[PDB]
């Protein structure tokens, strides 16, 4: 999905 | 003084600068919705690393540095080395797209390549294919792409064809060439594509190419670099970047750090808390910032957002360009980009690298903890500095791509979100930039985090995004974001500002998407809104009512839930709210509720009729906004009522007849916009908005301090100067009175007027004469005689002007005109009719004609006439205040307000003199009457003396002064005869005396007679504060007299 990983 | 002169009084119509500002918005720049999501599916690795064989054009050997994929083939032999290198190449590509389909050939000839390309095309016919050609073991390319592939016998060079290769891979594709004269291949590729297109007139636009260097130059033979330098730069951005740093720096500034330590730096590339992790994060942020700030948006979106692999390859390409430039090589790409090696941001990279590496020795030697750099903190600081004063006419901030990166972690997230919010608070253009970089898909993920402290920030950001871009394709209602906001609304401890923004967001997504219609019921949003209808804040009342109105549109489930809970029972209570905006919201929600609930009718017809009558009461409101909404709401109810009006309209041409009377009254009411709409409704029956005004609020800055507090603004200095000017003119008037009043035999003005000058008024300070006849008002320059433009009142034929007054001294100096038919109209620029009359309002009173006296110290409008009572309206709320009963059996000729004693002063047509005390219970405000007269009483008023004595004149001419506390008079003067009212100006001690003859029998306040003064009289008047008379005559002229 997102181009970059998110530390949700 | 200058301020208090007018700013101790209400400015009743300041709201009229905003009430009519109903507007939409401009279209949005297209587009952040990157719907084109084509992806790479398979990768072909074609190697020609013929270990042990040197083409005849090779120059050898000492500095050859034959290091490929960090492998030295001589230590393993001709077969082990090839497989090992291929394995490493695979690993290098998997780091960027682990899901890619792997395909590899080692020294393929002709059919091997054709079969490979065909198989890959079959695997995915519409998606992209990456073709990577090494060529290190191949002679320099020719114009055809000839290659040394063979059955282990170098004498079989096999000429190839770029054209044929294009034919095999006709899909969108990406090519990578590590050839020495790589540019030659790109040129041939383009020429062949053109040839094919020309043949097709009897792929160019879909291919992307990366060539190691230009057609006229060779790759460097440097003993310390890997042979596959271009591949290394594209696939392993670090490693060589640090090796180059150590070698390129002329004088190292970090003693003790060399390659022996660089190759020992711990950590995974993706482990954000390690040296390499942080370096990769900084590298990505810098290369994205450069791309953002160099390329046009048309290329940026295509290359750095559409595909993960394309963006990664171009991101690394910029590094390859920077490094290879130093060795007299120029990487070539198609599409061609502007040069970037010159950009200032590269200096920041070197600094960050230097800082990191100074810690490396001790960490290895002693084990000291690794400290993080301040890079992102400083970038955020610079952004914050820019925010100090941002305007549209400036270059956008260069650091938005950095903020985007900061939002991905959990260290500075709160600061980045705060700064983003502050940025978005600027006008809509600020939001568009934020949309163009891709905040949207990330804030959607943050919306579902477990944090609670982020609530006010995400709410603010989404309120602004939806306020500007309501077209978002239901993303908040397809996912669970709507649940978040429902919980946010539910929280009873959240400040009203955020509850208001949350209510706005919910109203928007409910009306905008048509899928949130069920979700808002699943969460019992109706119950929450009903509970919140009693919130004291005006905006929560408005937005909650709007949410309820928007819910009750076409829902079957919340048709029933609506009727079931008697929601309307609470909404009508908002019709009592002092603020007309809340009443409008309530009328909207209530009318919508009934208009849609009536689709069933059934027992709810009981409700249908009751609401129709509750709305009928609102015909007395007076507000044009509420009134217009009443007409629209009634039309919405009419849609359902027509099923029975088909047999009732014939009577017009028993709730139906009441509705008819309400609509007819509303049509009659003097607001042509309203009259027009009401007539359209009445005609439609016989033959067979607010929400946007409120919504636009959130798109404005709210963190800005308004100009009213700018003590240096021109508007304040100018207004204060003008205020002092007006005060000084008043002082001049006072001085001319104080010097002594003499016979008024001097002259100021004489001009012929249209019509009969029956009402003559003057502005308190401005020398402008305002004179009305039956139908129209003319204006003159009080000193020069210059004729000013006139303004027809616009009132119905056969009406008559009865009274005129000015409402304020300096800023809200509006002209108010009353007529026999009850119309009350207000205009702002009698002062400047030459450019803009600027009408203010058009009220109608009295449910003798009409006589008015507005109380400037209270903001109240008092009126009497053909109603036998006194009516009070609050002109600061647009609401009826009270009906004051009386025992009189006749109408009056007066009225006068005494704002210091709360006294209503009248003479009555029945011959008595009656006054009222506003503080008495509204059964009869009986204080007096005086009973020393039997003939009609003409205009009467109180004296300047503190006692409050009243001057009263009979139609028989008797002039008598009465005691404010007794039914008996103080004295009898008989100043004039016969039926002449005495217009008195206490400041000037002047008494006017009109008659049928062409003169005025002027007297002093002492009663002494001055010989008749000439410059049937139509009107007597005085200019306020000046000892100057004005008289209108039935010979179509007016004149002004002055102290000699």
């Amino acid at each position: 999905e997102s181009q970059f990983e998110m530390d949700i | 003084e200058a301020d208090l002169t007018d700013w101790n009084l209400p400015l009743a119509f300041m709201k009229k600068r905003h009430c009519e500002k109903i507007e939409g918005s401009k279209s949005l720049a297209q587009s952040w919705r990157m719907k084109d999501r084509m992806k790479t599916v398979s990768v072909a690795l074609v190697l020609c690393l013929n270990v042990g064989v040197d083409p005849p054009d090779v120059v050898k050997t000492t500095p050859c540095a034959r290091l490929e994929c960090w492998i030295d083939p001589l230590s393993m032999g001709p077969q082990k080395a090839l497989e090992t290198i291929g394995a490493n190449l695979q690993k290098q590509y998997e780091n960027w797209q682990p899901r890619a389909r792997y395909k590899q050939s080692l020294d393929p000839t002709v059919d091997e390549v054709k079969k490979l390309c065909t198989s890959l095309r079959r695997n995915a016919k519409e998606e992209r294919v990456l073709f990577h050609y090494n060529g290190h073991g191949v002679p320099r390319p020719t114009v055809n792409g000839e290659v040394w592939v063979f059955n282990k016998n170098y004498t079989q060079y096999i000429p190839l064809s770029i054209y044929d290769l294009q034919t095999w891979m006709g899909s969108p594709s990406i090519f990578v060439y590590d050839c020495s004269n790589a540019g030659l291949i790109v040129k041939s590729f383009k020429q062949f594509a053109l040839q094919r297109e020309q043949e097709l007139e009897v792929s160019m636009k879909n291919c992307i190419q990366l060539a190691a260097c230009e057609a006229t130059e060779l790759l460097p033979m440097i003993p310390d670099l890997p042979a596959d330098l271009f591949t290394s730069c594209l696939t392993t951005p670090i490693k060589i970047a640090l090796r180059w740093f150590c070698m390129q720096k002329c004088v190292s500034l970090v003693p003790g750090v060399t390659l022996d330590l660089i190759e020992k730096i711990p950590g995974r590339l993706n482990d954000r808390r390690t040296p390499l992790g942080e370096l990769n994060w900084i590298f990505t942020a810098i290369t994205d910032t450069i791309a953002w700030n160099v390329l046009p948006r048309d290329l940026f979106q295509k290359l750095f957002r559409q595909d993960l692999l394309v963006a990664s390859l171009f991101r690394n390409f910029l590094l390859a360009e920077r490094i290879m430039r130093s060795y007299n090589c120029t990487p070539v790409s198609s599409p061609r980009l502007p040069p970037t090696y010159m950009h200032a941001m590269w200096q920041a990279w070197d600094l960050a690298v230097d800082i990191c590496l100074s810690q490396l020795p001790t960490i290895i030697e002693e084990g000291t903890a690794f400290r993080h750099s301040p890079f992102f903190a400083e970038q955020l600081t610079a952004f914050q500095v820019w925010l100090t004063m941002g305007v549209e006419n400036r270059n956008p901030p260069e650091q938005l791509p950095i903020v985007l990166q900061v939002l991905l972690s959990q260290v500075h997230r709160l600061r980045a979100l705060d700064l983003l919010g502050r940025f978005l608070d600027l006008g809509p253009w600020a939001v568009s930039l934020a949309l163009s970089v891709g905040i949207f898909p990330y804030v959607l993920k943050l919306l579902q985090s477990s944090a609670r402290e982020l609530r006010p920030l995400l709410v603010f950001i989404w309120a602004k995004i939806l306020a500007v871009d309501s077209s978002c394709q239901a993303d908040l209602v397809k996912d669970n974001g709507h649940k978040y906001f429902l919980s946010v609304l539910a929280d009873p401890y959240m400040p009203a500002e955020h509850r208001t923004m949350t209510a706005f967001i919910l109203a928007v997504i409910v009306n905008s998407y048509h899928t949130g219609q069920e979700a808002c019921l699943q969460g019992n949003l109706i119950a929450i809104c009903l509970e919140q209808l009693n919130d004291p804040h005006p905006l929560l009342r408005q937005w909650v009512a709007i949410c309820l109105g928007r819910i009750w549109q076409n829902f079957d489930s919340a048709r029933w839930c609506g009727v079931r809970d008697s929601a309307h029972e609470k909404l009508y209570s908002l019709l009592s709210d002092p603020i007309p905006e809340v009443r409008c919201a309530a009328v909207f929600a209530l009318g919508t509720f009934v208009g849609n609930s009536a689709e069933r009718t059934d027992h709810s017809t009981t409700i249908d009729h009751n609401v129709a009558m509750m709305l009928a009461q609102l015909v007395s409101d007076g507000s044009p906004m509420v009134r217009k909404e009443l007409v629209v709401a009634l039309s919405h109810l009419v849609v359902q009522y027509e099923s029975n009006f088909c047999t009732v309209a014939l009577q017009f041409i028993s709730v139906y007849t009441q509705i008819w009377r309400v609509l007819l009254h509303l049509a009659a009411d003097p607001y042509p916009e309203v009259s027009d709409v009401a007539m359209k409704v009445l005609n439609s029956i016989a033959y067979k908005g607010f929400c946007d005004w409120s919504a636009r609020y959130f798109a404005q800055p709210v963190m800005k301090i308004p100009e009213e507090h700018d003590l240096e603004s021109q508007i304040r200095k100018e207004r204060e100067w003008r205020f002092l000017r007006n005060s000084r003119v008043r002082r001049q008037a006072q001085q001319v009175i104080q010097k002594g009043i003499t016979r008024l035999d001097d002259q100021i003005f004489l001009n012929r007027n249209p019509g009969v000058p029956s009402v003559v008024k003057f502005h308190p300070f401005t020398p402008c004469i305002a004179v009305a006849d039956k139908d129209s008002i003319c204006f003159w320059d009080w000193e020069k005689g210059e004729k000013l433009d006139y303004f027809h009142n616009g009132n119905p034929r056969y009406t008559r002007v009865t009274a005129m007054e000015y409402l304020n001294g300096q800023d809200c100096s509006l002209l108010l005109t009353a007529t026999d038919d009850g119309a009350i109209r207000v205009w702002k620029n009698f002062a400047d009719l030459e450019k803009n009359p600027e009408m203010v309002t058009a009220w109608q009173g009295l449910s003798a004609g009409m006589v008015v006296d507005w109380e400037q110290e209270t903001g109240l409008l008092m009126s009497s006439g053909d109603v036998r009572i006194v009516r009070i309206w609050d002109t600061d709320r647009e609401m009826k205040v009270q009906d004051i009963p009386t025992g009189a059996d006749s109408c009056v000729t007066s009225l006068s307000c005494d704002s210091h004693r709360s006294l209503i002063v009248a003479g009555l047509g029945d011959g008595s003199i009656r006054v009222y005390d506003r503080r008495m219970a509204l059964s009869e405000c009986r204080v007096m009457t005086y009973r020393e007269h039997t003939a009609w009483v003409v205009k009467a008023s109180l004296q300047k003396r503190p006692d409050g004595h009243i001057v009263s004149v009979s139609v028989n001419g008797d002039v008598r002064i009465f005691d404010p506390r007794m039914p008996e008079s103080v004295n009898v003067l008989q100043i004039v005869k016969g039926l002449t009212a005495l217009d008195i100006h206490p400041q000037a001690d002047l008494i006017a005396c009109g008659s049928v003859n062409q003169f005025t029998a002027i007297y002093n306040s002492s009663g002494e007679l001055i010989n008749n003064i000439k410059y049937a009289i139509s009107c007597l008047a005085f200019h306020p504060h000046w000892p100057h008379l004005a008289v209108g005559s039935n010979d179509y002229y007016i004149s002004v007299y002055s102290v000699e």
